[PDB]
């Protein structure tokens, strides 16, 4: 089993990667080149070893979302980016999902080895952003992108029939396995 | 820790090459790199961050992330550009690959030098073709750039997929995992070398691929 603070600073890895997670997705759909420096003596607020900027507002909105409540088994977060027109046509290009299933793993060190790992998973993340079908026309912007996050219940058959998915990671905990994907048409 | 390989195939203008290359490289490299260790005498170390940039390609509809480290992008551009005046020399061929591999050192004894064990290899054949019209130049931007997409999309799910990585070592090791060399960003140990190929058949394993399909 996991002594208190194992489970404590689990707890806190998986929020603040949940709100890494939203920051690069909207970030990655925001219109523009990202562009952060690396540094050799670090500061307090890069999680993950990765130089990420918070935009407030996001963070406003995933924290509303996720309520102080972090995913688990049946409770999942989504990012929705959607797409509506001039003609206020409203439809989801994707929507990004970070789920936990129930697998738990008690033989990972909590502090360091999930920390590292999912560092890699947002690694991971800002590669594959780039590289779905929404992200080429999120870059020209007619029609603007819309991005909401919720606190589900995943539902997206919004989305039409025939949608792809791809796996970005996955990593295992303690209390069950991180899994990290997006639905997109 | 035996050493896993994997293989990409690529097929591009020639202008494409060096971009399509660049960004096989940078997303492996970003998954194989961490912040700068800075040790302390009592053992504890402290590890910085990372910064990452977009790219786009001026050959490719396609944007690629990559560290921000510029001495980096400046040592794989220039090994890229050797791998593509060697396939402009080629002449016919057309053909040629380029492979990164990641290992760590072993202390040897003397007089031999440190045996280097890799853990993992990344190997990206290319088949450059010339184009005619500058309609096919301009419509190509845009398949290999969903080509592209899809070789990304597949490093990442074979780095979800591939268990070892080295132990993460003491102040007194960390030359033999690490490349200690950059300021920015502590990639893994790695070499990246290059071949151009002489074609030949493609051996009816067609049929093969072609049952995979029906």
């Amino acid at each position: 089993d996991l002594n208190s603070q194992d489970r404590k600073d689990l707890d806190k890895f998986i929020k603040f990667f949940a709100l890494k997670t939203v920051q690069v997705i909207v970030q990655a759909r925001l219109g523009e080149k990202i562009c952060t420096r690396s540094s050799s003596s670090p500061t307090g607020s890069d999680w993950f070893n990765l130089a990420i900027k918070d935009i407030p507002e996001v963070t406003h909105e995933a924290k509303k979302a996720l309520a102080g409540q972090l995913p688990a088994v049946g409770r999942s977060m989504c990012v929705e980016i959607s797409l509506k027109t001039s003609e206020g046509d409203s439809m989801e290009l994707e929507i990004w999902c970070l789920e936990m299933n129930e697998k738990c793993d008690k033989e990972i060190k909590v502090s360091y080895t999930v920390y590292n790992r999912l560092s890699l998973l947002l690694k991971s993340l800002l590669a594959i952003t780039r590289v779905t079908p929404a992200y080429r026309l999120s870059r020209k912007q007619e029609y603007v992108i819309l991005y909401r996050i919720y606190f589900g219940e995943v539902q997206l058959s919004g989305l039409g029939e025939g949608f792809q998915t791809v796996r970005v990671g996955t990593v295992g905990t303690p209390v069950g396995t991180i899994t990290l994907s997006c639905a997109y048409r | 820790m035996n050493c896993r390989s994997e293989v990409l195939e690529v097929s591009v203008e020639g202008r494409q090459v060096e971009e399509a290359m660049l960004a096989v490289l940078h997303t492996v490299l970003l998954h194989r790199s961490t912040g700068k260790f800075h040790y302390a005498a009592a053992g504890t170390y402290s590890i910085g961050t990372v910064g990452t940039q977009d790219v786009d390609c001026d050959f490719i509809d396609f944007t690629y992330v990559r560290v921000s480290s510029e001495e980096l992008d400046r040592a794989l551009r220039k090994v890229v550009g050797e791998f593509k005046d060697a396939l402009r020399n080629s002449g016919g061929d057309g053909l040629g690959q380029m492979s990164l591999e990641f290992y760590q050192k072993k202390k040897s004894r003397w007089p031999f030098s440190d045996e280097c064990i890799p853990w993992e290899v990344w190997t990206v054949k290319v088949h450059v073709v010339a184009l005619a019209t500058e309609q096919e130049r301009q419509i190509c931007r845009e398949k290999v750039g969903e080509k592209l997409c899809e070789k990304i999309i597949n490093i990442v799910e074979v780095m979800n997929r591939h268990e070892y990585l080295p132990k993460m070592p003491t102040q007194s090791e960390v030359d033999n995992v690490f490349d200690t060399g950059l300021r920015d960003v502590q990639p893994y140990l790695y070499k990246i070398s290059f071949q151009i190929t002489d074609a030949l058949g493609t051996s009816v394993t067609t049929t093969m691929r072609r049952l995979i399909k029906d």
